[PDB]
Formats: structure tokens, C-alpha cells, sequence
């Protein structure tokens, strides 16, 4: 029966002291608040042309959330979170064609706490040119998902890996992708 | 770094049914991975989901002005935001790019997986059908399902188990709210 | 350019 869902999703995490505030529409991020620069970051440019958002309120909410995390930590008898390692997948946004620009997507899914280290590797070497990432996105089961992006030129000579570190994995996870004729 | 972590999440979910005709506000508190307390606008007050949440659900239910502001939020908050974002979210439309290719370069008379790649579309509601020489083929369809790319696009791969013989023509037919006429792509054996 | 609105978070039972 559902048609649409808007979620105002917030979290705070100790002892990392990391906070997040975002709006979600049917699973996609409308915007989030950059905690450091204290400002709205729109997931797509045009959003910021059609809508606006006062960050001050989001920061105030985050402060209340930190206070509540400390209260709940005490109340639970200092029960820690159980680490849930991520599922990682690597896909292309479109069918691969040699010489036609494309994008690799690293899906990091179903994990908690929301702390990960994600690096792109081409032929074993870290690549940071043109890369991007989303913030943590909420899930109905209260785990998180994340996306990393790599624009690239398909070729038969290169291999790719998304390398994901998370406290739930006792070993760094490499997810592999290559164009195979 | 092995020291324990403690997580607090607060989610406000506005659920919309038949436009903005029916709206449900669901406020949810989560400690670690355990939802402790929630406000469901259909009930109109806080409820402890676990006993950990009982102190809050009691405290917050004693605040009449808080309960009033939450009860009215379906109007001042949910319906407001739906209106603010309607034009570029509910009404976002991006047409899918469709390609059809054999998953493997195999000669005729041997089993092959024919792939219909539908990429770059929005919203996620979509229907993909396979036809062999004009006849719809319902059996042997293998699909990745709907894939959310995280950048306000979706993709899906819908594969057909075939034994292609010479002369056969396979067609992938895609229906999507972004197109008035179904998109069709052919692959000739 | 209309503005998105937030619901305020509320302190928990400290007692």
C-alpha cells in the first residue's frame, strides 16, 4: 500500500564521537549535514536549487543525540554494539564497453557500527582520482549502507578491487572486478 | 583499536499513502541495533519497544505539549516536506538505457544466458518481459532484482535461459513510468 | 525555494 517514505535519520557514536544527520527519500539521500563545515550538502546539485535547509537545527539535534547516547550507555549497563561485517559488491552502472567511460560502484551493505575504511585499487595500487563516496545511509534493520564510486576507462589490461576495512572483519575484504573478454 | 562502541540512532519516518491522503509519522529510537522506544502517530503516544525504552516512553508521555506537537507533525512536518520535495523526488523521472547481449560468446544450438540490461532509470517501479519470436517467455528468467545505485538511479539485469537456433529473434520489453510506450530491444540469433 | 523542516530531538529520562 505504501507509495513513499521520507526519513530524517540521525545517529551519534562513541567513543568515536561521530555524528550524522541526513534526509532519505525512498532509500535515496536528499541531503546530509556536513558536521565540520556545519552546512547542508545536497546529494544532487539541483536539489539545492529547489530547496534549502537550516543546518543549525540539525546540529542542535545532534547535540541532544550525543547526550542521549551517553544516558543510554549508562542505562544499558554499558552494553556494546555487536559488530556486523559488511556485504560488499562491485558492479558497473552500465554495460562495459572498451573505450566508453563507465563507473564502478562499491556497495557496502548491512553493517554496523557505521565506521569503514574504503580504498579503490587498480592493479593493486590505490586510486583516488575522481573517486567519491556517500555518507552512511539508514536501513530498516538499523544497519547501514554506503556507496563508493570510481569513474574509469574499461580495458583488458586492468583489474580493480574495492578494499573495505571494518571492525567486524578480522581481515580486510577485497572485492574484485575486471573486464574479461 | 578494539575498544567497545555504543550507538544511538533517531529516525523520523513519514509514510505516505495515496499521495498525502494517509500519513503516518513513526519516530524511532535505537540503541546499538535494538529499537527501544517509538512514537506511532496512529497510537498518538510513545511506546517502549524494549524494557530499555520504558523510562523514556513514560517520561515523554508525561509531556502533554510534546505529545501535541508530535500528533500535529503529520501536517506541519510530513505533509510540509512532501510538498517541498514533490517536484524533484515523487515526480523525478529518468528514462532507462536498455541493451541486450549474450552473457557468453557461444555458437548456436548451445545453452546461453541472454541479458537485458536496464540502467540509469528512476523511479524503481519497472516491468521487464522477454519474447521469443513474439511469444512471451515466462520460464527460465533469472534476475538480479532492483539495484539502487545510491545516486538516484536504479539498474536491473534480467536474464533469459535460451538455446538459440538460427533465425530466432529475442526481444526485451521494458515498461517504466518515464515512457508512454514500452521500450523494446532485439537480439537476433 | 521552499525549506525542509525538522522535528527536534528530545532529551531522555535522565533519572
Amino acid at each position: 500500500k505504501e507509495e513513499h517514505v521520507i526519513i530524517q535519520a540521525e545517529f551519534y557514536l562513541n567513543p568515536d564521537q561521530s555524528g550524522e544527520f541526513m534526509f532519505d527519500f525512498d532509500g535515496d539521500e536528499i541531503f546530509h549535514v556536513d558536521m565540520a563545515k556545519k552546512e547542508t550538502v545536497w546529494r544532487l546539485e539541483e536539489f539545492g536549487r529547489f530547496a534549502s535547509f537550516e543546518a543549525q537545527g540539525a546540529l542542535a539535534n545532534i547535540a541532544v543525540d550525543k547526550a542521549n547516547l551517553e544516558i543510554m550507555t549508562k542505562r544499558s549497563n554499558y552494553t556494546p554494539i555487536t559488530n556486523v561485517p559488511p556485504e560488499v559488491t562491485v558492479l558497473t552502472n552500465s554495460p562495459v564497453e572498451l573505450r566508453e567511460p563507465n563507473v564502478l560502484i562499491c556497495f557496502i551493505d548491512k553493517f554496523t557500527p557505521p565506521v569503514v575504511n574504503v580504498t579503490w585499487l587498480r592493479n593493486g595500487k590505490p586510486v583516488t582520482t575522481g573517486v567519491s563516496e556517500t555518507v552512511f545511509l539508514p536501513r530498516e534493520d538499523h544497519l547501514f549502507r554506503k556507496f563508493h564510486y570510481l569513474p574509469f576507462l574499461p580495458s583488458t589490461e586492468d583489474v580493480y578491487d574495492c578494499r573495505v576495512e571494518h571492525w567486524g572483519l578480522d581481515e580486510p575484504l577485497l572485492k574484485h572486478w575486471e573486464f574479461d573478454a | 583499536d578494539t575498544r567497545p562502541r555504543f550507538l544511538w540512532q533517531l529516525k523520523f519516518e513519514c509514510h505516505f499513502f495515496n499521495g498525502t491522503e494517509r500519513v503516518r509519522l513513526l519516530e524511532r529510537c535505537i540503541y546499538n541495533q535494538e529499537e527501544s522506544v517509538r512514537f506511532d502517530s496512529d497510537v498518538g503516544e510513545y511506546r517502549a519497544v524494549t524494557e530499555l525504552g520504558r523510562p523514556d516512553a513514560e517520561y515523554w508521555n508525561s509531556q502533554k505539549d510534546l505529545l501535541e506537537q508530535r500528533r500535529a507533525a503529520v501536517d506541519t512536518y510530513c505533509r510540509h516536506n512532501y510538498g517541498v520535495g514533490e517536484s524533484f523526488t515523487v515526480q523525478r523521472r529518468v528514462e532507462p538505457k536498455v541493451t541486450v547481449y549474450p552473457s557468453k560468446t557461444q555458437p548456436l544450438q548451445h545453452h546461453n544466458l541472454l541479458v537485458c540490461s536496464v540502467s540509469g532509470f528512476y523511479p524503481g517501479s519497472i516491468e521487464v518481459r522477454w519474447f521469443r519470436n513474439g511469444q512471451e517467455e515466462k520460464a527460465g528468467v533469472v534476475s538480479t532484482g532492483l539495484i539502487q545505485n545510491g545516486d538516484w538511479t536504479f539498474q536491473t539485469l534480467v536474464m533469459l535461459e535460451t538455446v538459440p537456433r538460427s533465425g530466432e529473434v529475442y526481444t526485451c520489453q521494458v515498461e517504466h513510468p518515464s515512457v508512454t510506450s514500452p521500450l523494446t530491444v532485439e537480439w537476433r540469433a | 525555494k521552499s525549506a525542509f523542516y525538522i522535528l527536534p530531538s528530545i532529551i531522555s529520562n535522565e533519572k
